[PDB]
């Protein structure tokens, strides 16, 4: 009997007398009882692993009681249910093809949740053919769900979206399901870009907390090399890659560039005129001065939106000044997201070298520098301040270099910068 | 709570009014095709994004001009500039810890799939010699 | 303390008349569709969208605190909501953290107990 199996010795030596008993809730649910970790492991061997095997059942069931809230603690039993069920591919799909539409969701959104962040990570479709269709009509359906009136969001939508990120990352690092990994990644992106959760007022980052993972994800997958799927399948596309470079998390950005100067190595050898090398230097091409050398009117389509809408737009924004406007706030000095992280960048850089003049304000700016740099001349023109400084584009590449020391989260910026401004490439 | 309050009040009534804006927005650009066109509403997927980054990006600007009209000469006396710097620091504090825990999930799930490969290779083997029974 | 209280009045005049806004357009709007009602007209629009994205609606007045409402909320917001994903991320990494060792004692004791029953194959591969 396998209670009376006390040791690992005592499993090898009696194991085909072994008798494999009945009792599943207790085999399952948490000396005599040293090996109970081994107990459903085992009885899955005992016997091949078929469908009707006690403990796939036994666990389908009590996930399905957990569903239906009858359940005295539903916290209690999940690991559990994940633990076996996340190292089995077999009972794992069972799960998923029974708890993986729209109608299991209605009844707990948070239990499904915690299953899908079990479940979800580790997983093989059996068959690669009936389940693209299949998330991605969850994961629509998920979405429906998440956003409709009454009740604004609750991460319920952006954090089931990593967990099939996760996923993802499980099957592109295996073979012969990547194309099940980036054709169904393309389609959560355009999912996650939309703007009733990827907004630019309330955005609620969790779309774009979740979306850097997934745009990390296939950047992982730039990064290694020595593997064959279209790029086709890793060029985000500027229908929603516009979409980010205009938001205004600054990580957001960050995680962007990073994913962008993580294609250049494995870009360029494409050829030049290339149906998607196109869009990829378009982003090049301007988000190279949404942060820097902004010549946004002198160019056109910023964003692909048009430039004169700012010409129209700059007007009847009303500025105490009008010194400089056009070029005002166009950059690092100047953008929303990453302006007020600059001035601390210069403030904790000022409080290194002990400075005595103590930038007054906080703004960096074309025409603040101007005046804290006039008013306070022959002084600082003897000493007390950052060294190199004679113009403001010095005060932006030591922003840059000082940006560009892992300890903020914001670092791929700089590495951008250096690597795709050609100006400023000598660091 | 007074000036708590007050605050909260601000909240509830500016998210009202960047709702109501961003519709407005919204409502304006349909208007626009609306009476241009006749009834030309089939804004397609790829036309709906490309008025939403519009959309966005002006909010964008008219959110960087605030930017220069609280800060250049800090009043410190402002009871709303004194609301942007600790809403502005507040900001960017957590900043480390995603980074970090992001890449502290992007290894610990390398170490669940590993150990999990090896236990399929484990049990494949295991049933292969409990078949050679 | 007067100043943001003057500050709600103002925004509620700025919400008010945004409202008003909302509701003329929409009445345009629906009265353009009701006269053109012969039937679900959606055609293609023809290079005017272009002419359209050259330009905005709804210039600002400059007394309209709007582009603070764009920045107070989007950044309190973009702060009350990183603490709970953190929450969730450490409270998920903790979870997976203790679970892979669950897994791995386990699928040690597996391992060893392959080489048990194996050896024992053999050695009652003998009779």
């Amino acid at each position: 009997s396998l209670w009376d199996v006390t040791s690992l010795e005592q499993l090898a030596q009696n194991w085909p007398q072994l008798h494999i008993p009945n009792d599943v809730d207790y085999m399952m649910k948490p000396s005599r009882d040293s090996l109970k970790h081994l107990y459903s492991s085992i009885i899955l061997i005992k016997n091949s692993r078929d469908e009707s095997s006690s403990p796939y059942e036994w666990c389908i069931w009590q996930l399905k009681r957990c569903f239906a809230h009858q359940i005295e603690t539903p916290q209690e039993v999940i690991p559990i249910i994940i633990s076996v069920s996340s190292m089995d591919n077999k009972l794992s799909s069972r799960i998923i093809q029974t708890f993986c539409n729209l109608k299991y969701l209605k009844l707990d959104e948070l239990t499904l949740k915690k299953v899908c962040g079990g479940i979800l990570p580790l997983w093989k479709p059996e068959l690669i053919s009936g389940t693209r269709e299949f998330f991605v009509k969850f994961m629509a359906s998920i979405f429906m769900w998440s956003t409709r009136d009454g009740h604004d969001n609750n991460c319920t939508f952006s954090e089931t979206c990593f967990y099939v990120l996760q996923m993802i990352t499980n099957w592109v690092l295996d073979d012969k399901l990547i194309a099940l990994g980036l054709t169904l990644l393309h389609d959560m992106q355009s999912l996650l870009t939309l703007d009733k959760i990827f907004n630019n007022a309330t955005s609620n980052r969790f779309s774009t907390m979740a979306f850097i993972s997934s745009l990390d994800i296939l950047t992982q997958l730039s990064k290694q090399t020595k593997s064959d799927y279209a790029i086709q399948y890793l060029i985000v596309g500027p229908d929603i890659m516009n979409k980010v470079f205009s938001s205004d998390d600054p990580l957001l950005l960050s995680a962007a560039c990073r994913y962008l100067v993580a294609t250049k190595n494995k870009l360029m050898q494409y050829p030049s005129t290339n149906k998607f090398v196109r869009m990829q230097n378009q982003y090049i091409m301007d988000l190279t001065n949404y942060l820097y050398r902004n010549k946004v009117l002198s160019s056109k389509s910023l964003f692909g939106v048009s430039p004169d809408f700012f010409k129209q737009i700059l007007e009847n924004l009303y500025i105490p000044t009008a010194d400089f406007k056009n070029a005002k706030f166009f950059t690092i000095t100047g953008i929303p997201a990453l302006s007020y992280i600059c001035i601390i960048i210069l403030r904790r850089l000022e409080t290194a070298e002990n400075t005595k003049i103590k930038f007054t304000s906080g703004i960096i700016n074309e025409e603040t520098f101007n005046n804290f740099f006039r008013v306070h001349h022959d002084e600082i023109g003897q000493h007390g301040w950052i060294k190199g400084v004679n113009n403001i584009h010095d005060l932006r590449v030591k922003i840059l270099m000082h940006l560009s020391n892992t300890a903020n989260p914001y670092r791929d910026i700089a590495a951008f910068l250096f690597t795709y401004l050609k100006s400023l490439s000598k660091y | 709570n007074s000036s708590e309050k007050q605050w909260e009040r601000i909240q509830q009534l500016e998210k009202e009014h960047v709702e109501v804006y961003r519709e407005l927005l919204i409502t304006l650009d349909r208007l626009y095709l609306i009476r241009k066109h006749n009834h030309a509403v089939i804004l397609s997927h790829t036309q709906q994004r490309l008025l939403e980054i519009r959309h966005q990006l002006q909010i964008n600007l008219e959110k960087t001009a605030l930017l220069i009209r609280l800060l250049e000469k800090p009043d410190n006396t402002n009871v709303l500039f004194t609301k942007l710097q600790n809403l502005l620091e507040e900001s960017n504090s957590l900043d480390y810890e995603l980074l970090q825990s992001l890449g502290a999930q992007s290894s610990l799930h390398k170490q669940l799939i590993e150990s999990r490969a090896e236990r399929d290779e484990l049990m494949s083997k295991l049933i292969e010699l409990s078949s050679k029974f | 303390k007067d100043v943001l209280d003057v500050y709600i009045k103002n925004l509620e005049n700025q919400i008010g008349n945004k409202r008003y806004f909302l509701k003329q357009a929409q009445g345009a709007i629906d009265e353009i569709t009701k006269r053109s009602l012969d039937t679900e007209g959606k055609p293609v629009n023809s290079e005017v969208f272009t002419e359209l994205l050259r330009k905005p609606m709804f210039f600002s007045e400059r007394a309209d605190p709007i582009g603070f409402s764009l920045t107070s909320n989007f950044l309190s917001l973009r702060a009350q909501s990183s603490s709970e994903w953190l929450s969730l991320m450490n409270d998920q990494s903790v979870d997976q953290k203790a679970m892979l060792l669950l897994q791995n004692n386990i699928n040690s004791d597996l391992k060893e107990l392959l080489r048990k029953l194996q050896h024992q194959m053999t050695i009652m591969d003998s009779k």
